[PDB]
């Protein structure tokens, strides 16, 4: 059991991306299609780094966007992780 | 920051890019610092945000523990964790790793011998080796292989590999004997 | 006469190197007639005889032909090694060593880690005239040369690689050219690069199978000092086939965790021993007549010996080599002893030894 | 034909009972996990009977003093005097033996060789008795999964 | 055996819808979309 939970989070963490959760193929009709999403673009340790820097920067100081998730964080409302979309598949048309 | 959005939201426009190849040096040098997350703006649309990383947070997020801790979340999160609380629990991960390096880096403020021993018997043995043929006194042995048959030949080459395998016995006992003395 | 020795050679290398793995087979084959022959051998009379009984007679001469086979044979998988599998360790070092050179700058921009004996000992091979002599890239010295010749200098980076300088603009300007035929001992002599086989032959004795085949031919050869030396080689069958891979690798797969598994039991084992020298030092005696008795548990170390052999080889436990407790005043405390030994390490620990086999195999 | 002979022998009847694998599919699934790795558990008693023979060359070269087999000391019953019958009390004996070899040979306590013994011992116990029948039992249960 | 089967039985539950059978990606592409189909519009207990 022990020995299938790990290859679980392995499979998952390999073929889903953590934030949005759309699978590698999508990305990957692009090379490298996938990583780069999930390295530049969806990042966990990037919306880590922008929490930390929205709460040690000033409230005065915010920008709107900064502002809109500093409000939203304030009231517990995670609806700004973008869940089953992204850059691409909004801009689909355009980017490519 | 306002080129790495002009391009991204831009992506086929030659004044740009040739002004970035312009802009190459800097946008390098601010390659680790720069942040690039996307979220669900107020507009309805998918918004991409770029904001600044210290070079502190980074260090610290690398640091072998925080690392762990990631991999215990993930953990938990994939094996018994729900699509509701998902984004609870990973803003509050955040919040505690975020805590974790800001206190870690407040308190931040201000083998080779038996590799040696190894190296060193490796040239000593394969010099004695290579004597042999260092003395350049070949010609006795040549004297009496002027009458070169199959039989001497075949006796010269087998004598080469076991004067190698003799080489490597050396080696072998002079290891043992070196990581001996070592050890003591 | 070098136009014909040069072929003879040519032809015997590729021999060797044509039939290394039936040598390899035929070896395996002796090694299994010498064992068999070996198994009818019996010692009279102390006086240790080595004669060898039996009703043919006939085996006798045939352990000693059987023997001198061997050895020659595995003196012949040495050479058939050498001719067939080093030229590829060869190519792949010689590889390595030039991409890290060319992408990496392993010796101009960084320098290894002086714990990498590899790294270490490429440094030779570096200098050497007959550098990539396997790897097909003849150009790796002046690509490196392109790429960090300008900022660590020209005259520092030829330096480094062994390159020479004025050699090549003396010679594309007026130039002697008068060539001196290979036939004369002192040409032959001046033509090794003697650098390049001393790293060659350093990469050859770190190389593993190498020592393994050398190996097999010392025991082959100490075979014939003591007969019984010959078992040795019976240890080579993992390697000779490929069936034997997949159940031993239901071992190899969780080594560690079982190794760390008998750690863990030699702690448990050890804290019983605290346990019973301290509390149940009485019911260790194992002498059965009175007038001498043998206590096993007076000393410490004598009593974490008899825990780790006799309790631990024993399928009820230390209880079932041990006094009988009843009629004590710590009886209770010494069957709780006995079954939570039991339970322990008699059955969850070699449980945990088999479910790491099992979880291995699947 | 074993019918047949069941007239001369009335015991040859017995035979028929190992008709029972074919008469009944349910006993073939029982049956396919020994059968589904055959070849496996063949090579694994090899391999047993190879550790076991070089247990034999090392027993037989160095501690024939602790194979005496006999109670009554005028008449000594040595099991490793002889190359054949120490590997045949290797194989059988100690084989069997819950505890290894050293369950049945002679306790080695306040000798020059005993730390030596009880290494060959607890070796013997570690590499035959729990890890090759852990490969046998292993290979069953991968049959059924 | 049993443990695969519980696997299976949550695995296919949180996948694929009860009633209709269809998978959670299509309901997954409006965000919470498959959770909503599956605890408001074909709920089963809301059909018991
Ligand atoms: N939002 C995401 N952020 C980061 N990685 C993601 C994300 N979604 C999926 N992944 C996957 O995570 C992989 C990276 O694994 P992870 O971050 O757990 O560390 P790792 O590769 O095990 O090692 P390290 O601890 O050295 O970073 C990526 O290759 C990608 O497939
Ligand atoms: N038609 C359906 N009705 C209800 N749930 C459905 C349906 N189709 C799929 N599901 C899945 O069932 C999940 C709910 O699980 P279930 O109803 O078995 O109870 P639970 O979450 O284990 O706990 P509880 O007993 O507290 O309700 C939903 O999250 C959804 O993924
Ligand atoms: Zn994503
Ligand atoms: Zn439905």
């Amino acid at each position: 059991e022990l020995r299938d939970q790990q290859e679980q989070v392995k499979e998952d963490m390999e073929t889903k991306c953590f934030i949005c959760g759309i699978g590698n193929d999508y990305f990957d009709t692009v090379p490298h299609g996938f990583e780069t999403h999930t390295l530049q673009e969806h990042n966990l340790a990037n919306y880590l780094f922008f929490l930390m820097y929205l709460i040690n920067k000033d409230e005065t100081e915010h920008t709107g966007q900064e502002s809109y998730v500093w409000k939203m964080y304030q009231e517990r409302c995670w609806e700004f992780f973008p869940a089953g979309d992204c850059f691409r598949k909004q801009y689909e048309d355009q980017l490519n | 920051v306002l080129l790495t959005n002009l391009s991204e939201h831009m992506p086929n426009d030659t004044r740009l890019q040739t002004f970035l190849e312009l802009a190459e040096s800097v946008l390098n040098y601010f390659q680790p610092f720069l942040g690039r997350i996307e979220i669900m703006g107020s507009a309805k649309r998918i918004e991409r945000v770029y904001f600044e990383i210290s070079e502190s947070s980074r260090t610290q997020w690398e640091k072998p523990q925080v690392k762990e801790s990631k991999r215990q979340f993930i953990f938990d999160v994939v094996n018994e964790g729900g699509e509701k609380e998902k984004m609870e629990l990973f803003v509050n991960f955040c919040e505690d790793t975020i805590f974790e390096m800001q206190l870690a880096a407040q308190i931040s403020e201000s083998s080779i011998l038996t590799v040696r021993s190894a190296l060193f018997a490796l040239r000593y043995n394969i010099l004695t080796l290579m004597r042999m043929l260092s003395l350049k006194s070949l010609k006795k042995q040549m004297k009496k292989v002027k009458k070169m048959t199959v039989k001497d030949m075949v006796t010269a080459f087998f004598s080469s590999y076991w004067s190698i395998f003799m080489t490597l016995l050396h080696f072998v006992a002079s290891v043992f004997r070196g990581f001996f003395r070592i050890i003591c | 006469f070098w136009k014909k020795i040069i072929a003879y050679q040519q032809k015997l290398l590729n021999y060797f190197a044509r039939n290394f793995y039936n040598m390899r087979m035929l070896a395996l084959f002796v090694a299994f007639a010498i064992n068999f022959i070996l198994l009818f051998y019996k010692v009279s009379t102390i006086a240790v005889h080595y004669v060898l009984e039996e009703s043919s007679g006939y085996m006798e001469p045939t352990l000693r032909i059987l023997a001198i086979l061997h050895t020659v044979i595995s003196f012949f998988c040495i050479i058939g090694y050498y001719c067939l599998k080093v030229p590829l360790v060869i190519f792949k070092r010689e590889k390595e060593v030039a991409r890290k050179l060319e992408f990496d700058g392993l010796y101009i921009t960084e320098q290894p880690s002086e714990d990498d004996i590899k790294g270490q000992w490429d440094r030779l091979v570096i200098n050497t005239q007959s550098f990539p002599n396997n790897y097909w890239d003849k150009f790796v010295k002046r690509k490196v040369m392109d790429k960090y010749g300008e900022f660590y200098g020209r005259d520092r980076i030829s330096e480094l690689l062994g390159m020479d300088k004025a050699a090549l603009d003396f010679s594309d300007a007026r130039e002697k050219k008068k060539p001196k035929k290979d036939s004369s001992l002192s040409a032959v002599l001046n033509s090794i690069d003697v650098k390049y086989q001393m790293w060659k032959l350093g990469v050859v004795f770190t190389d593993n199978s190498f020592l393994y085949l050398a190996w097999y031919m010392t025991m082959s050869v100490l075979g014939h000092y003591n007969n019984f030396f010959f078992a040795a080689h019976l240890l080579d069958i993992a390697m000779g086939f490929k069936t034997l891979r997949t159940i031993l690798s239901s071992v190899t797969h969780n080594g560690k965790q079982l190794v760390l598994t008998v750690g863990l039991l030699a702690v448990v084992v050890y804290l019983y021993t605290v346990v019973a020298f301290n509390f149940f030092r009485k019911f260790y005696n194992k002498s059965e007549d009175g007038d001498t008795p043998d206590m096993k548990c007076d000393d410490m170390l004598t009593c974490y010996m008899f825990h780790m052999y006799v309790g631990v080889r024993a399928g009820g436990g230390i209880g079932d080599e041990i006094e009988d407790p009843a009629g004590d005043e710590y009886e209770i405390y010494r069957i709780i002893f006995d079954i939570t030994f039991f339970f322990f390490v008699i059955v969850i620990l070699l449980a945990i030894i088999q479910g790491l086999i099992i979880d291995a195999f699947g």
